[PDB]
RNA sequence: GCCCGUCGCUAGUACCGAUUGAAUGGCUUAGUGAGGCCUCAGGAUCUGCUAGCGGA
RNA sequence: UUUUACUUUGAAAAAAUUAGAGUGUUCAAAGCAGGCGUAUUGCUCGAAUAUAUUAGCAUGGAAUAAUAGAAUAGGACG
RNA sequence: UAUCUGGUUGAUCCUGCCAGUAGUCAUAUGCUUGUCUCAAAGAUUAAGCCAUGCAUGUCUAAGUAUAAGCAAUACAGUGAAACUGCGAAUGGCUCAUUAAAUCAGUUAUCGUUUAUUUGAUAGUUCCCUACAUGGUAUAACUGUGGUAAUUCUAGAGCUAAUACAUGCUUAAAAUCUCAGAUGUAUUUAUUAGAUUGAUGAUUCAUAAUAACUUUUCGAAUCGCAUGGCCUUGUGCUGGCGAUGGUUCAUUCAAAUUUCUGCCCUAUCAACUUUCGAUGGUAGGAUAGUGGCCUACCAUGGUUUCAACGGGUAACGGGGAAUAAGGGUUCGAUUCCGGAGAGGGAGCCUGAGAAACGGCUACCA
RNA sequence: GUGAACAGCCUCUAGUUGAUAGAAUAAUGUAGAUAAGGGAAGUCGGCAAAAUAGAUCCGUAACUUCGGGAUAAGGAUUGGC
């Protein structure tokens, strides 16, 4: 199968290497999961040592963390809008680490209302204790009017079977919005 | 090559076993266990070649099957159980106890000890780590883990192990002027006091040992075993106490019995 | 002699790479798979013998259908299996009327009763109690060891 | 490093979060480590903006192997240099020596500035490319 | 005295040589491409739950 | 407390093999044996040592051979 | 044991080779061959082809026994077959490929997997069984067969588990959310991890918060003794073990890996880079690092200090022969490492195989 | 317009619709074509015909007067949106 050895991949001097030690199992590779969206389908791969990997194909929900307040709500993934490695993954809506996706944002809005009560996008003094330092950001909150949050996938869906991630903020959000407005 | 090896050809066994060259094709491969493969001493070797109690491996197995042998408090019915440094071999029949220590020539000497001190053992602290749930523990030279150690116990120290409750009763620290055993290298089996420890960050730490005869030799930190303070060993030293007499003096001592 | 396969759905025989938990193949080694030729599912003139299962008996008995009838070779072995066999309730202490048999070899006819599995026995109860007591005893020992280690840490932190 | 954010992905030190809620001073929190073995983390590494996940100070690599010294013969790669390590090989039969050399590809952090010459010290790290197994840890641009 | 070369015979060795010679092996463009593996599906019949709904 | 080469010492370089200590295989090649008083309810010596010097490691030296300091002083100590 | 001698001449002194001479665990072969010890042995040519037979099976007290198998009120002993578990990845053989490849010495894993051994380690499980759940399970067994033929197996009737799948009991104490949760396993994010542990060094060990899981682990197991207390009951407690189990450590290992060192050849001087060559970013894949693979980007990387190419009747080394010293030649072969099982390629199981006395296809 | 194009094909302005006609559809002809399997066995001879063909990318030998041979040979792609 796919081999990760350096017996092929000719040497740094350019010399072609002769073939010894016909392909070894401990050097094997496997095919990409190419995680799609919707109708969760996770397969178990028996890996070395008797361990187990989870090839997530067609993942619909993931655990996304705000990271400004530490909520990490489970949400639905809408689609892929940006991918630094290949625009084809955006076109095919392929879930993978570091992919920029859109998430539902309704659990985050509900948590924000039940925690601060400050009408983000439209037990009495707990909100008073969570005092006027409650504005999140003019770019993290403007997405709530549309009910879609830009997030970066942090897990490896083809490796762990999960599609967790975090909501972009600050300079990362500014960079990714600049990329989006440059490519669209 | 496709998996772990299970045979041990003769002339590939550690030379400190002093195995016969032409006894057979194979040597007793030390099973997995506490100490090592090279630094170990199989019970079959200790019983058929060091004590001569058993004549064959079948007789070694017969001895082991009736719970006669006991390593560090447990029966250890394994024919090739890797007994090693500071391990206590006790046989209830023929009741005497041996602490497996290194003679001056680096072999595992037959060193009879008494029951009143076969209870405990010494162990070099290989590592000090925080385990699950924030519980600190120490890993010793014989693969023992001991939870909740003294907060002053560091690496290269020695810990007395009860070997009945399996807990730390006392600990010696690594410092200049402490009695140390050499557990590997050219000076394997020597006993002396620490003169100085050169650090060599990144590389290997070196320690200078001075025997009672004022001979000073340097050795790697990996194979030094603190056994107490000078003149007060926490264990019973072997017949030669790691002196490393020169060959001429050895010949003189041999010829002093006529 | 090639057996019919359950769902091949062909009038002839074809070669398939067969697996552990399938018919027409018994693996000789764990993970072994063999390419064997088996016959299709739909019957045709090629078959030497067919096998049928009677699901409805309509009319006059065949001379080898009901008059020649053989009994079940083994009675139920598990306790709850015997309970379901004889309709008994839970609290019925099923060790008395377990099916038995006689071996007439030396005019002794010593009965050969089966063993019963999952039988509720005081040995199993003692094992469970010992396991639970071990769990609680190690839990208590770890708690007290942690307490005394905390005491040692505080006593050594008092020297500032 | 000349508009560091020049890649398609966002360049940032992993798991180093800069909270936009708190009103901190620098607002550009930068992680760094001590490379060890007496190798002083440079001020460019301290105060820079580059990411260089392969940096021995601000990256996820560690210097844990051999410490070699060599002369830089090529700086034409991106954050990678080639050093020439000259030595004398002894031929016993003639009781003499012959000049030999082995080029070593070394990753150079943007903290250091390296040109042709510039005898550098490199420390072994994990494989970070097909050929590179060493990270520059001391520049000694002399 | 010693001696050199052509030519002629015998024997041996190697060379050039039309035959777009022949055979073997390595590498390789292009084309076809078995087989297992991953994957999009597919549903024999197999059994559970209330015509339906899950699982293999 | 520039950078090296070089050289001393030490750890290292599996065992077997080699050289080599001891030892009446009857001698020897070999082997790691064995030896000593009895009518035991047994005492004990050994299976050393040297060799690899390529390369790496630790360390003393600073001759020999190379390398750089301060010259448009952008120099050294407060 | 730092040795020479014969041969060019009519004679001489040289150069110079031929020849002699001695050794060879260095191969044949001829003649000869009484004794004791020791014992290489289809490597060279053909890693050419193979008839036949054997070379991997395995049961304790302690997984499953109704053999209609043996023996003098459940079997309790022995024990066929079978299920289950483990092993079959060790060993042994050969040297075909392989020239920076293997290998040797020496490093690293702060870059990973690790059955087994040894040590330590889990009071947190549930939204009408635990004095213990199901067949949704079946083998052997019984009976009916097919095939000329194979370690081919079909239909039918049972039957169990440490097989398969579910599934509780552990109070007590404990901190947050607004009565619930907080064990552990997985994933992500965040925080502490100082000068409250360690390293030369870490985003380390570990802990905490918020959450997430086609959902893990948290013995529904077995043997021998049965003891104690008491309301003497299907009462309540309590031994030694065996097996299994999550995690950590250890051991056996494995996989990559630092530096330096390989024979002849220029009648091989440029090589690599379209089809990855050198590096960067990101992803995928892997057990994990890594152009290992992909997308984008840059034009790099090696070389007269011999790259690249070609040859090897080249596996490398420990070592062997011969040797004043220096060297020369050999090493298929008793040990270590590698590779292969006619040539390739692919893969299942398994901790560990790209296994071949395992499978699949192609080629012969 | 298509197309590299004053190529071929269709069209605009302009011009022509002028060639003796009608009915049938035999052979043999003239001109244009197709053809199973084989593939030059036909024939003096591949005559005739067929095959190839544009463009883009790859790749290109002997020989050579070093300029060529060369579109050598031999391959892949081509539409629409
Ligand atoms: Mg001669
Ligand atoms: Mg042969
Ligand atoms: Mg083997
Ligand atoms: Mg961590
Ligand atoms: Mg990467
Ligand atoms: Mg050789
Ligand atoms: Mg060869
Ligand atoms: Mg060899
Ligand atoms: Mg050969
Ligand atoms: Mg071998
Ligand atoms: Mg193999
Ligand atoms: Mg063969
Ligand atoms: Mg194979
Ligand atoms: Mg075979
Ligand atoms: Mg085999
Ligand atoms: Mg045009
Ligand atoms: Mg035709
Ligand atoms: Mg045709
Ligand atoms: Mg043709
Ligand atoms: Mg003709
Ligand atoms: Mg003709
Ligand atoms: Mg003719
Ligand atoms: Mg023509
Ligand atoms: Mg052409
Ligand atoms: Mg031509």
């Amino acid at each position: 199968g796919i081999s990760r050895d350096s017996r092929h991949k000719r040497s740094a001097t350019g010399a072609k290497r002769a073939q010894f030690r016909k392909k070894r199992k401990f050097e094997l590779g496997r095919q990409p999961a190419n995680t799609k969206i919707g109708a969760k389908r996770i397969h178990s791969v028996r890996t070395r040592g008797g361990n187990k990997k989870y090839r997530a194909l067609r993942i619909e929900t993931g655990n996304f963390s705000w990271a400004s307040e530490g909520i990490s709500k489970k949400t639905r993934i809408a689609g892929v809008v940006y991918h630094p490695s290949n625009n084809e993954l955006v076109r095919t809506n392929t879930l993978t680490k570091a992919a920029i996706v859109q998430i539902d944002a309704t659990p985050f809005r509900q948590w924000f209302e039940a925690h601060y009560g400050q009408t983000l996008g439209k037990a009495e003094r707990k909100w008073a204790a969570r005092a006027a330092s409650a504005k999140i950001e003019s770019s993290v909150e403007s997405q709530f009017s549309a009910g879609r949050l830009y997030a970066c996938i942090s897990s490896r869906p083809g490796q762990s079977g999960r599609c967790d991630g975090y909501i972009l903020e600050g300079e990362e959000l500014a960079f990714y919005l600049r990329r989006l407005t440059a490519k669209k | 090559a496709r998996g772990p090896k299970k045979h041990l050809k003769r002339l590939a066994a550690p030379h400190h076993w002093l195995l016969d060259k032409l006894s057979g094709c194979y040597a007793p491969r030390p099973s997995a266990g506490p100490h090592k493969l090279r630094e170990s001493l199989p019970l079959i070797v200790f019983l058929r070649n060091r004590l001569k109690y058993a004549l064959n491996g079948r007789e070694v197995k017969a001895i082991l099957m009736q719970r006669h042998v006991k390593v560090d408090g447990k029966v250890r019915t394994d024919t090739t159980y890797p007994a090693g440094f500071m391990d206590v071999i006790t046989l209830d029949a023929t009741n005497e106890n041996f602490r497996l220590v290194y003679d001056v020539k680096g072999r595992f000497a037959v060193h009879r000890i008494t029951d009143e001190e076969a209870s405990y053992k010494l162990g070099k602290v290989k590592k000090v780590q925080l385990g699950k749930k924030g519980v600190p523990y120490v890993v010793t030279h014989d693969g023992r883990t001991i939870r909740y150690p003294d907060p002053n116990i560091k690496v290269n120290d020695t810990v007395k192990i009860d070997l009945a409750s399996g807990k730390i009763t006392d600990f010696i620290k690594f410092d200049a002027g402490k009695l140390v055993y050499v557990t590997g290298g050219r000076n394997l089996g020597r006993i002396g006091t620490i003169v100085h420890k050169e650090r060599h960050d990144g590389g290997f730490d070196l320690v200078h040992i001075k025997d009672s005869l004022d001979n000073t030799f340097v050795t790697r930190l990996n194979n030094v075993f603190v056994i107490g303070e000078q003149g007060k060993p926490y264990i019973s030293l072997p017949k030669g106490k790691g002196i490393k007499l020169s060959i001429a003096e050895e010949r003189d001592r041999r010829r002093a019995q006529q | 002699g090639f057996p019919m396969k359950q769902g091949v759905l062909l009038p002839t025989r074809i070669k398939l790479l067969l697996t552990k938990n399938v018919s027409c193949y018994r693996p000789r080694r764990d993970g072994e798979r063999k390419r064997k030729s088996v016959r299709g599912a739909i019957v045709g003139p090629d078959l030497a013998v067919l096998a049928l299962v009677i699901v409805k008996k309509g009319e006059q008995e065949l001379e080898g259908l009901t008059d020649t009838t053989v009994p079940k070779r083994l009675g139920p072995k598990r306790a709850n299996n015997i309970r379901k066999f004889f309709g008994l309730s839970k609290e019925d202490d099923v060790r008395d009327f377990v099916i038995r048999r006689e071996v007439t070899k030396g005019e002794k006819t010593y009965t050969k009763a089966p063993k019963i599995q999952r039988l509720v026995t005081p040995q199993r109860l003692q094992r469970k109690r010992h396991q639970r007591a071990l769990k609680v005893r190690n839990a208590q020992a770890q708690r007290e060891a942690a307490a005394e280690y905390a005491q040692l840490l505080a006593k050594r932190l008092s020297e500032r | 490093e000349l508009t560091v954010q020049s890649e398609r992905a966002f360049q940032k030190q992993p798991h180093i979060f800069n909270n936009p809620k708190v009103k901190t001073s620098k607002r550009t929190k930068r992680w760094y480590k001590n490379a060890g073995l007496g190798f002083k983390t440079p001020k460019t590494a301290i105060e820079g903006s580059y990411i260089d996940k392969k940096c021995p100070f601000t990256g996820l690599v560690s210097i844990r192997g051999k410490i070699l010294t060599g002369t830089v013969v090529s700086t034409k790669m991106h954050r990678t240099i080639v050093i020439r390590r000259a030595y004398l090989h002894y031929i016993p039969k003639y009781n003499r020596y012959e000049k030999r050399h082995k080029n070593v590809p070394v990753h150079v952090s943007p903290a250091f500035r390296v040109q042709v010459g510039d005898i550098v010290t490199v420390g072994q790290c994990r494989p970070i490319s097909k050929t590179v197994r060493f990270n520059v840890v001391k520049v000694s641009a002399a």
